[PDB]
RNA sequence: UAAAUUAUGGUCAAUUGUUAGUAUUCAUAUUAAUUUUUUUAAAUGUUUUAUCAUUUUAUAAAGGUUUAUUUUUGAAAGAUUUUUUGUAUAAAAUUUUAGGAAUAGUUAAUAAUAAUUUAUAAUUUUGAUUAGAUUGUUUUGUUAAUGCUAUUAGAUGGGUGUGGAAAAAUAAAAAAAA
C-alpha cells in the first residue's frame, strides 16, 4: 500500500548516496529477548521491545518471512470441515521456488498436509520451480497458496474424506489413515477428543461469503 | 419484564410454552406510543450524559494544567537543588 | 506428562502477522525457534556494516597483524584442518592454507591513481599511531560468522591486551579514514572487529560449494582454544595470493 | 416537549440564575490539591504537625547586582518620609 | 405453562425441558425380544367388501 | 463484536475455531450465484471505457507446460462462437444454475448460452458463455465492445478459465470494477448532435395551484405480527435501511 | 452462562457487567437504618465491597429537625430536613464520562439535588401519559423550529467545548516586540 | 454495536431494546442476526380434527387385508388434502399448481400486503424434493417499489403463510430465465398513477380512531360503564 | 431457556430424539454394552456393533441398511398392477429419494386396474401423488380415472371425484364428462 | 566547642488490687469476653423467546493448603458503516510445630523432539520433603507504652473443553432486555 512504496522508495534514495559515513553499530542496538511478561512475542526487524524514538535506516530483508496457505479437512464432529492453514518459513532473499518448496516441506508439523507432490501459485497462477522470488515480486505480503495432487478432484466424494457420520467406515480402513488415528468406536475418556460444531451453527445453509437468505 | 398479555397470540403445544408473544395491532401501536414518552425521556436524560462529560474534561483541563504548572515548578526546584548540592560535593 | 502441560519454550505469539487472523481465520504454524536461536548460538557475529555506495566496491588493501613462526594458532588450526578434512573432504575448497594465516585489523578500499601518495601518507600515519606502543599478547578462542556463515573466523577475545589494540586500531581508523579521506569499509567513528579468517567462501566458489559453510564442521571447533600469541609486527597489504606464499605488502611497522 | 420547556424555562426570571451543582465540576483530579491533615513521615497525626515545615518538598536556590541598588544607608533620608512612629522602628 | 414444566427435574425452574434416565432405557433391557415377525398370507387375504365387490362383479 | 488480539489459548497445529475456508464447487448452482453478478459489472465497464485484455482475436494458445501459469484469471471476449481446444463440454440446462444471469440478460445483452468445459486431465477450467443479439445498454465510440461485430452474427461470447475448487477469490474479477460514465445522456448537447436546438430550459419553477393528492386512508392490519421491528433490531423490511427508521413495517 | 443458573438473583448479561449507581444498606429496625450511594459493578458477590467502583454518599431517610440551624419563623425552614452527601465528581465522571446506570431510587435523590430531572418511575396518577400524532407534531414543529447554524452552535458548546477564545485573549497571548 | 436504538441511551434497560444490534452479539453464534421472523408454532400446529372420522391408511401398509373401499379412499385423501391446507398455503402448494411451477409469479405472505408495509417475492427457481410442501425456493425481494439485484433463497417458504395470483403475463417457460422485476426508482421512469408510493423512510401513519377509543377508555380518560 | 449448558456442544439444535441425556453417557462401559444389545436387538448386522463417538442419531448407512433389508408387505402379486405398486414403492419411497413420480407413472398405474381391490391401491397411490408429493395433474388424467373407475363398476368414486374436484386437484374437466355423471350420455367414441 | 527573644506556636502519653520473713512476670482486683437470656430478618415459582429448539442470567456443600491463589475485553458498559491496532498468564518480600533428616515423573539447556535428546542436574541443616495444627499481609482486647492477644470468610485437578472469563447442580435479598 502507502507503507510499502514509501518505503521502498525511501530505501532505494537512500542506497543512491553518494556520501555516508556508514552507521555506528554502537548506536543501532539489537532487540531483547528480555522484557516483562509472560508470552514471547517475535516482532517486526524493524521494531524493537524498547521505546526507540528515532528512525533508522531503511535496510534490505535478507530472510523474508513467506506465508503458505494449505486447504485442510478438519474432524468437527458432525463431518468434515474444509479451513485453511498457513506455514510460515524464512527464505533467503534470493532463493529460488524450488528451494522454498524444499524449507515448506521441512517446516511443517501436521501430518495431515505434504503427503503428495504440491506446486506454489499466485491467484492460481504457477510457478517456476526454476526461478528466483526477485521475478515474482515476492515481498513477504504477497499471497501465496498452495495447490496439492488431488485438490481439483476434491468436488467428488471419493478423494474427500468419508465421515462415519454418513459412510461405512469398515475394517478395511479402521486399521489406516486419519481414520485409524481418529478411534471412531468410543472410549472412556473418550479418544483424541476432537472440536465439534453443531449441525445447525450456520442455518440450513452453510458459510458463504454471499449472504443467501 | 417484557407483558405477555392475554389477548397475544396463543400457541397450541404440550411440548413448550402456551403463549408466544405476538400482537394485536393494537396492543403494537399501543407499545409505540408508550415508547414515545418514554423516548421524551432519555433524550434529556442522555443529552445530560453527554453535558456532564464535557463539563468533567473541561474541569480536567483547568486543573490538571494548573498542577502541572505547580509541580513543574516543584521538580525544577529540586533538580536545582540536587544539582546545588553536587557542586558542594 | 514428563514435565510442564504447555512447555514454557513453545509460548510464542508472533505479532508480526495481523490482530484479527489467528483468533478465527486460520492458523499459523512455523519452527519458531529457528529464527529466535541466538548470536551465541549460530555463531554469527556483528561486523561494522558498510555504506551502500562503499559496500559496491571490492576492498584493495587491509591492515593486518602478522602472525610470526611457531605459533600455537598456526599448529591447532592445522589439528583442526585434519580433523575436518577427515570428516568431509567437501571442506578443501573453502579452507584457508596455514601459510595465509594473518589477523584482519580493518579492510580498506584504495582507488589505483593515488595509489602512491596514499600508501606513503598511510604508512608514515601509521608508524605515528604504533609508535608507542610495546608488543601484543593476544588470546584465541571461539569461532565465529561473517557473511551469512560464508566466512567462518577465530574470535580475538577480550581477555588480555586486546585493550590496546581497540585504542590502537581505534587511531588509526580515524586517521587513514578520518583524515585523508579514505574508504574503509565502515564508519571510521566505528571500531572493527579484529579476526582470524579461517574458511571462506568467496562469490566464484558459490555455485559448487553452497551459499552458507554449514555449522556440522565447525560445531564442535565452535568454542574451541587455539591459545595465546603474541605479535610485533603490523601491515598494510594489497590483496595476492601469489607472491610470496603470502599477501603482497605494501607496508610494515615494528612494535617495540 | 424540548421545545416547550426551553421557552418556558427561559421566559421565567428566576433561572439565568447560576447553579453550581449543574454547572460545572469543581476538582475532576483523583488526588486533593492541597495537605489535609493525613498522617506524616513519622506516623503522626494532622492535628499533630503543620505543613510547610522541614518535611515539605524543597524550595532550592566581580560586580554588583540589581539587588544592590534598591538598598540604603539607615544614615541617608529615605524615599518618601513615611511617618513611622519611633517605638515601632526601635 | 409452569404447571407443565414442574413435571421436570430442572433444579431452578427453567423452561428448559430435561429428561431422565430410567434403569431400562430402551426394549433389549425391559424383557421384550424383537417384534413378531408378520405372517404374510394371512394379511394378503383379500378384505370383506373386495370379495362382496367380486360377487356384484360376477353378476 | 471485534475480532480478538491472537490466539494464546490452543495449540496452533490442530487450529481449533475457524471459519471454514469458502471454495466454489463448479458442479453445483452455487458457482454461478458468485461468478454472474461480477460478469455484468464487467460488460458494464466494457460498454463505457476500454480495458485492455478483454477484446482478443483468435482465441489463445499455450503449450501444455505453461498452461496451468499462464491461463487461470484469463477473461476475454471472442466474436464467434468456437470452444477451446481439448474440452470435454457440458451444457448447463439446469434452471437453478442458470437463474442467477437473469439481470445480466436482461438489461445487458440476452443471454444465449451457458457452457461449463472441463479438459483432458480435469485440473481447469472454462465458464463460457454467449450471448445473443446488441445490447440493451448503448456503447460508447471509444469503448472496447466498440471493436467487437457481436454487438452495436449477432452472437458473441465470454471466456473465462479458472481453477476448479478454489476460494472464489482467486477467480479474479474484482479487478474489474472500475467505474466510468455513460455519456449517452449528455451526448443530446454536445456540438455533434443536432437536436440541441430543441432543447428548452426550465429556469423556474411553475406556479402551484394545487397540493399533492392526499394518500389513501390508513387500514391498520389486522392479524397478529412480531411486535415491534425496531426493538427486535428488525431492518425496515427486514429488507434494508436503518433500525432507527421504522418506516413501512406495518405502522 | 452458568450451568445451574443461581436463580434468585438474576442480571442481564453476565459478570461483571456495566457500572451502575446503587442505594445500599444493611438491614435493621427502621429507626436506625441508612443508604449508601455506591458506583459499582452489575454482578455483585457475597461482600458489595469486592466489586466496588466509588463511594458516592450516605442518606438518611429519617426526615430530621433542623437543631443545628437557629429556629426560625420563615414558614418553609421548619419543615423537616433530609439529609444526603452527594459526591458529585464522581457522579459526574461516572455518569458522563463512563456512562453509567441507574437503580430508580437513587435517581429520585438525584433528582431532588437537581443533579438529574425527575426519574421514569414517578408518577402523578392524576395526569394520564400523552398521546401523540405524527402530523400535528409535524405543524407544531413548521411552525416552530430555529436555524440551522444557531442549532448547530448550541450543539457545539453543550456537548463539544465550551470555554472559547474571544479577539481579546488571543491579541493578549501573541508574542511582542523583541521576538514579534 | 453497528446500529443502535436511538444511539446509545442507557437511561432503562428496556431503553437499549430487546436485541442491541442487527447483527449476532457473539462472533461464535451467527444465527442470532436479526431476522424477520414468523409465529412457527401457530402456523404449523396442522388440524388434527380434521382427521377425524377418516381412516387414513399408511405408506407401507400396503397389504391386501389392510386397505379400504375406493371411496373410503377418497375422502380420506380429501380429508388428508384437508389437513393440509387447514391453516394457510405453504408455498410449494401454490407453485405446483400454477403453470412452469409459478415462475415469474409473485409471492406475497399475508402481513406484507397490510398497513403500511408493502412486500412481495418474484420466484426465480423451485426444487421440490421428494417430498411436496417442502423445498427450496430462490426469487428476488421487491419492497416498496425496489427490488433486488440478484436472487436469493425465499425464507419461510416451508411456513404456510402465502398467497399468490396467477397472471399468463408473468410466467417464463424452463427454457428461458426469470428477469428481475424493475425497481421503480431506476429502471423505469417513476410515475405516480401506475405506483404510488404507500410510506417513505421518514413517513409513518396517521393514528386509527378506535385504537385511540381504546387506549383512552383503558387508561380511564374516557369512561367505561359496566 | 436454551440446553447450551446443560448438555456437551455437539448436542445443540438436538430435536425430536428420545430421552437425549442417553448419548451423554455411552462412552461409560455399562451403558456403551448395553448399545452393543441395542443394535443387535435392531437387527441387520454380522458383527457386534456400536454407533461412532459424539453421534445421537443413528449414521444414514446404517438406517438405509435397515430400511432396505427390512421385507416388504405384498409377498403375493398377482395382477400386472401390485407388481408396478411394489416397483412404485421401490423407485419413490427410497430412502432419502431425490426422485419424485410423474402424472403419466400415475397413467401407467392407473391403466392395470382390474378388480376393486387395484382401484383401492392405485387411489391410495394417487392420494400420495397429490396430498404427499405435490403433483399438477394434466387434462387427460381424470379421463384415465374415470375409464378406471368404470373398468371395475364403481361409478361412486367418479362422482365423488366431481362434487368436489379441488381436494383431489383435477383441474380440468371437460363437461361432457361431467354429463356422464350428472345424467346424460354420449360419453366415449 | 556558645549561649538567644521579637517569648506557653506544630492541638492532652500517663500507670489506683490488704499484702504476710526473703528470692522469682503467677490465687482473691478492673476492663474485655464465654457462663446470660427471641427488638431484624424473611417465604416459595427466576425470566423472556421465533417451540420438542435457540437468545439473556459466573464464586457461600465438604475435603486442609505456611517457598501457597496469579491473568485479558472478544460479553455488557459503548455513542458511527466496514475493515484496526499493541498491551496478559510472570515474579519479590512476610510462613507455624520443645528436643531435626534427607526429599523426587523429578532441574537446565535444546524444541511447538525426546514412555532410552544432551549434561559433572534440582530441592535441604541459612532447617527441606512427608506428618501435626491452621482460612495468608488495612479489622480485636488489654495498656501510659517498644508489646502481649484476636480478625471471619472466601478459588479443592482433569475426562466433546461451552463461554469474554469455569466461578457452572439447594441454601438470594443484586429488579433480570414494555
Ligand atoms: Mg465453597
Ligand atoms: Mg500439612
Ligand atoms: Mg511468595
Ligand atoms: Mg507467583
Ligand atoms: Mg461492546
Ligand atoms: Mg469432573
Amino acid at each position: 500500500g502507502h507503507y510499502q512504496q514509501e518505503a521502498f522508495e525511501a530505501r532505494k534514495r537512500f542506497e543512491e548516496s553518494t556520501t555516508y559515513p556508514g552507521p555506528i553499530r554502537a548506536a543501532t542496538p539489537g532487540d531483547t529477548r528480555f522484557y516483562s511478561g509472560s508470552l514471547e512475542s517475535i516482532l517486526h526487524d524493524t521494531d524493537r521491545h524498547y521505546w526507540r524514538a528515532v528512525t533508522d535506516d531503511p535496510r534490505v530483508q535478507h530472510l523474508i518471512p513467506l506465508r503458505i496457505r494449505f486447504k485442510i479437512f478438519t474432524w468437527v464432529t458432525s463431518g468434515w470441515e474444509q479451513r485453511m492453514q498457513v506455514v510460515q518459513i524464512m527464505a533467503p532473499k534470493d532463493s529460488t521456488i524450488a528451494q522454498v518448496k524444499d524449507l515448506v516441506i521441512v517446516e511443517n508439523q501436521s501430518p495431515y498436509l505434504c503427503v503428495s507432490s504440491f506446486h506454489l501459485a499466485i491467484d492460481g497462477k504457477e510457478l517456476d520451480p526454476q526461478k528466483t522470488l526477485g521475478e515474482y515480486g515476492i515481498t513477504e505480503q504477497s499471497q501465496i497458496d498452495a495447490i496439492e495432487q488431488n485438490d481439483h478432484l476434491l468436488h467428488r466424494d471419493d478423494e474427500r474424506p468419508r465421515d462415519w457420520t454418513v459412510d461405512e467406515i469398515t475394517a478395511e480402513d479402521v486399521k489406516r489413515s486419519p481414520y485409524k488415528e481418529m478411534e471412531m468406536q468410543p472410549l472412556q475418556n473418550l479418544a483424541p477428543r476432537y472440536e465439534a460444531r453443531p449441525k445447525g451453527y450456520f442455518g440450513r445453509t452453510y458459510y458463504s461469503g454471499m449472504k443467501q437468505s | 419484564r417484557q407483558i405477555r398479555p392475554y389477548y397475544n397470540l396463543p400457541s397450541k403445544s404440550e411440548h413448550g410454552r402456551k403463549m408466544t408473544g405476538f400482537l394485536t395491532p393494537y396492543r403494537h401501536w399501543m407499545w409505540k406510543q408508550n415508547e414515545l414518552w418514554r423516548n421524551v425521556h432519555e433524550a434529556q436524560f442522555e443529552h445530560l450524559r453527554r453535558v456532564y462529560k464535557r463539563q468533567w474534561l473541561e474541569s480536567f483541563r483547568v486543573n490538571a494544567d494548573e498542577y502541572i504548572y505547580k509541580y513543574n515548578i516543584t521538580k525544577a526546584a529540586q533538580l536545582a537543588q540536587w544539582e546545588c548540592e553536587m557542586k558542594e560535593q | 506428562e514428563r514435565g510442564l502441560y504447555f512447555p514454557i519454550n513453545h509460548r510464542i505469539v508472533d505479532h508480526r502477522i495481523a490482530p484479527g487472523v489467528t483468533v478465527e481465520e486460520t492458523d499459523v504454524q512455523s519452527r519458531y525457534r529457528r529464527e529466535l536461536r541466538t548470536n551465541f548460538a549460530t555463531g554469527e557475529t556483528r561486523q561494522t556494516i558498510a555504506p551502500p555506495w562503499s559496500a559496491r566496491e571490492r576492498p584493495t588493501h587491509f591492515f593486518s597483524l602478522r602472525l610470526p613462526s611457531r605459533n600455537s594458532v598456526t599448529l591447532r588450526v592445522k589439528e583442526m584442518h585434519n580433523h575436518l578434512l577427515f570428516s568431509h573432504q567437501q571442506c578443501a575448497p573453502m579452507l584457508v592454507s596455514p601459510t595465509k594465516l594473518h589477523i584482519t585489523l580493518g579492510v580498506m578500499t584504495i582507488p589505483e591513481n593515488s595509489r602512491e601518495e596514499l600508501v606513503k601518507n598511510i604508512q608514515q600515519s601509521m608508524s605515528e599511531t604504533f609508535a608507542c606502543v610495546q608488543p601484543l599478547q593476544l588470546r584465541f578462542r571461539g569461532l565465529g560468522t561473517f557473511d551469512f556463515g560464508r566466512v567462518l573466523f577465530i574470535r580475538v577475545v577480550p581477555e588480555a591486551d586486546f585493550g590496546r589494540l581497540e585504542r590502537a586500531v581505534c587511531d588509526i581508523r580515524r586517521r587513514v579514514g578520518g583524515v585523508l579521506g579514505v574508504d574503509l569499509k565502515g564508519n571510521p567513528h566505528d571500531s572493527y572487529v579484529p579476526h582470524v579468517t579461517v574458511a571462506k567462501i568467496r562469490p566464484n566458489q558459490r555455485q559448487q560449494l553452497g551459499d552458507t559453510i554449514p555449522q556440522s564442521l565447525w560445531a564442535d571447533y565452535q568454542h574451541h582454544d587455539f591459545g595465546d600469541v603474541t605479535l610485533s609486527t603490523v601491515d598494510l597489504c594489497r590483496m595476492k595470493g601469489s607472491p610470496d606464499g603470502y599477501y603482497h605488502t605494501e607496508g610494515a611497522v615494528h612494535l617495540s | 416537549f424540548r421545545d416547550v420547556e426551553e421557552r418556558r424555562h427561559s421566559r421565567d426570571v428566576v433561572n439565568e440564575l447560576p447553579n453550581p451543582w449543574y454547572d460545572y465540576v469543581a476538582h475532576a483530579l483523583p488526588f486533593p490539591d492541597r495537605d489535609a491533615g493525613y498522617p506524616d513521615e513519622y506516623g503522626d497525626l494532622g492535628q499533630w504537625r503543620a505543613p510547610g515545615g522541614p518535611g515539605s518538598p524543597v524550595r532550592g536556590p566581580r560586580g554588583y547586582t540589581a539587588e544592590w541598588r534598591d538598598l540604603r544607608n539607615p544614615m541617608r533620608p529615605p524615599e518618601f518620609p513615611t511617618p513611622w512612629e519611633r517605638k515601632y522602628r526601635q | 405453562e409452569w404447571l407443565y414444566y414442574k413435571q421436570f427435574k430442572t433444579v431452578d425452574y427453567s423452561y428448559r425441558v430435561i429428561p431422565e434416565l430410567p434403569e431400562k432405557y430402551r426394549p433389549h433391557q425391559s424383557g421384550i425380544d424383537q417384534a413378531p415377525l408378520p405372517d404374510y398370507r394371512e394379511i394378503n387375504k383379500m378384505p370383506q367388501w373386495a370379495e362382496c365387490e367380486e360377487r356384484r362383479q360376477s353378476k | 463484536s471485534r475480532r480478538f488480539r491472537y490466539n494464546t489459548k490452543f495449540p496452533a497445529l490442530v487450529s481449533y475455531n475457524k471459519l471454514p475456508w469458502e471454495v466454489v464447487n463448479h458442479e453445483t448452482p452455487q458457482f454461478h450465484m458468485h461468478v454472474a453478478p461480477h460478469y455484468e459489472q464487467l460488460l458494464t465497464l466494457a460498454a463505457s471505457s476500454p480495458v485492455p485484455h478483454i477484446i482478443g482475436s483468435k482465441h489463445i494458445d499455450v503449450p501444455r507446460e505453461h498452461r496451468l501459469r499462464l491461463l487461470p484469471g484469463m477473461l476475454y471476449l471472442l466474436d464467434g462462437d468456437t470452444l477451446p481446444g481439448e474440452f470435454t463440454i457440458n451444457r448447463v440446462l439446469d434452471p437453478t444454475a442458470l437463474q442467477y444471469y437473469g439481470r445480466l440478460s436482461s438489461q445487458i445483452v440476452t443471454v444465449e448460452a451457458v457452457r461449463m468445459l472441463v479438459p483432458d486431465d480435469l485440473r481447469l477450467l472454462c465458464n463460457c458463455i454467449t450471448f445473443k443479439g446488441p445490447l440493451h445498454l448503448p456503447v460508447a465510440p471509444y469503448a472496447s465492445l466498440a471493436s467487437l461485430r457481436g454487438a452495436s452474427s449477432n452472437c458473441f461470447t465470454l471466456y473465462h478459465f479458472v481453477r476448479p475448487n478454489r476460494p472464489p477469490k482467486e477467480l479474479q474479477l474484482e479487478k474489474y470494477y472500475i467505474h466510468a460514465p455513460c455519456v449517452a445522456p449528455l451526448s443530446e448537447f454536445a456540438s455533434n448532435s443536432d437536436e440541441r436546438g430543441n432543447w428548452r430550459p426550465r429556469l423556474q419553477a411553475p406556479k402551484r395551484t394545487r397540493r399533492a393528492t392526499p394518500l389513501p386512508a390508513y387500514r391498520p392490519p389486522q392479524s397478529y405480527l412480531m411486535g415491534l421491528a425496531e426493538r427486535l433490531a428488525v431492518v425496515p423490511g427486514g429488507c434494508f435501511g436503518r433500525r432507527s427508521l421504522m418506516w413501512g413495517h406495518w405502522f | 452462562a452458568r450451568a445451574v443458573i443461581k436463580r434468585r438473583s438474576p442480571q442481564l448479561w453476565g459478570a461483571p457487567g456495566a457500572p451502575i449507581i446503587r442505594m445500599r444498606g444493611h438491614h435493621v429496625v427502621w429507626k436506625f437504618q441508612s443508604y449508601d450511594l455506591v458506583v459499582e459493578h452489575t454482578h455483585k458477590r457475597r461482600n458489595s465491597d469486592i466489586r466496588l467502583l466509588h463511594y458516592l454518599g450516605k442518606h438518611c431517610p429519617h426526615p430530621q429537625k433542623s437543631l443545628w440551624s437557629p429556629d426560625t419563623p420563615v414558614a418553609q425552614d421548619r419543615h423537616l430536613f433530609m439529609l444526603t452527601t452527594v459526591d458529585i465528581d464522581a457522579f459526574k465522571y461516572w455518569f458522563g464520562v463512563k456512562r453509567c446506570r441507574l437503580s430508580m431510587k437513587p435517581w429520585a435523590l438525584l433528582a431532588k439535588a437537581g443533579l438529574l430531572p425527575p426519574s421514569l418511575t414517578q408518577n402523578s396518577k392524576i395526569m394520564p401519559k400523552p398521546l401523540f400524532d405524527k402530523e400535528s407534531l409535524m405543524r407544531y414543529y413548521l411552525a416552530n423550529r430555529k436555524d440551522e447554524d444557531v442549532m448547530a452552535r448550541e450543539k457545539y458548546l453543550n456537548y463539544e467545548n465550551s470555554m472559547v477564545k474571544t479577539e481579546e485573549e488571543r491579541a493578549a497571548e501573541r508574542p511582542v516586540a523583541p521576538y514579534l | 454495536r453497528a446500529d443502535p436504538l436511538n444511539g446509545g441511551s442507557s437511561m432503562t434497560l428496556g431503553s437499549k431494546g430487546s436485541k442491541l444490534s442487527p447483527e449476532p452479539h457473539r462472533r461464535r453464534m451467527p444465527w442470532t442476526a436479526a431476522k424477520e421472523y414468523v409465529p412457527g408454532v401457530v402456523l404449523n400446529a396442522r388440524d388434527k380434527m380434521v382427521l377425524d372420522g377418516v381412516q387414513l391408511l399408511d405408506i407401507e401398509s400396503i397389504d391386501r387385508a389392510s386397505q379400504l373401499d375406493p371411496l373410503e379412499v377418497l375422502r380420506a385423501v380429501v380429508a388428508t388434502r384437508e389437513y393440509n391446507i387447514s391453516t394457510g398455503k405453504n408455498i410449494f402448494q401454490l407453485a405446483s399448481q400454477a403453470t412452469y411451477n409459478g415462475r415469474g409469479q409473485r409471492f406475497y405472505r399475508k402481513e406484507w400486503q397490510e398497513g403500511t408495509y408493502d412486500k412481495y417475492v418474484t420466484l426465480s427457481a423451485i426444487d421440490f424434493d421428494r417430498d411436496g410442501n417442502k423445498g427450496t425456493a430462490y426469487g428476488y425481494i421487491t419492497f416498496h417499489g425496489e427490488t433486488t439485484t440478484r436472487p436469493v433463497q425465499v425464507d419461510f417458504a416451508d411456513v404456510p403463510g402465502w398467497y399468490m395470483d396467477f397472471v399468463e403475463e408473468r410466467a417464463v417457460p424452463f427454457t428461458g430465465i426469470v428477469p428481475p422485476p424493475p425497481s421503480i426508482g431506476t429502471d423505469v421512469p417513476v410515475d405516480p398513477h401506475s405506483y404510488r408510493l404507500k410510506a417513505y423512510p421518514y413517513y409513518d401513519a396517521p393514528n386509527p380512531p378506535e385504537f385511540v377509543e381504546r387506549l383512552l377508555k383503558d387508561r380511564g380518560v374516557l369512561p367505561d360503564t359496566p | 431457556a436454551s440446553l447450551r449448558y446443560r448438555r456437551p456442544y455437539w448436542m445443540m439444535f438436538l430435536k425430536g430424539v428420545d430421552n437425549w441425556k442417553i448419548y451423554t453417557v455411552i462412552q461409560q462401559p455399562d451403558h456403551q454394552r448395553t448399545e452393543m444389545l441395542y443394535q443387535a436387538w435392531l437387527g441387520g448386522l454380522d458383527r457386534p456393533y456400536t454407533r461412532p463417538k459424539c453421534m445421537a442419531n443413528q449414521p444414514l448407512w446404517l438406517s438405509k441398511k435397515r430400511h432396505m433389508l427390512r421385507k416388504e408387505r405384498l409377498d403375493g402379486p398377482e395382477t400386472p398392477l401390485e407388481k408396478y405398486v411394489l416397483e412404485w414403492h421401490k423407485k419413490f419411497h427410497s430412502f432419502q429419494g431425490t426422485e419424485r413420480p410423474t402424472p403419466d407413472d400415475l397413467h401407467t398405474a392407473l391403466d392395470l386396474v382390474e378388480r376393486p381391490l387395484d382401484l383401492s391401491y392405485a387411489l391410495q397411490l394417487l392420494g400420495q401423488c397429490r396430498n404427499l408429493n405435490n403433483i399438477r395433474f394434466a387434462k387427460e388424467t381424470f379421463l384415465v380415472f374415470l375409464e378406471a373407475c368404470l373398468r371395475v363398476g364403481r361409478r361412486d368414486c367418479a362422482e365423488y371425484a366431481l362434487e368436489h374436484a379441488e381436494p383431489l386437484g383435477f383441474w380440468f374437466i371437460d363437461e361432457d364428462h361431467r354429463r356422464y355423471l350428472q345424467g346424460e350420455q354420449t360419453w366415449y367414441k
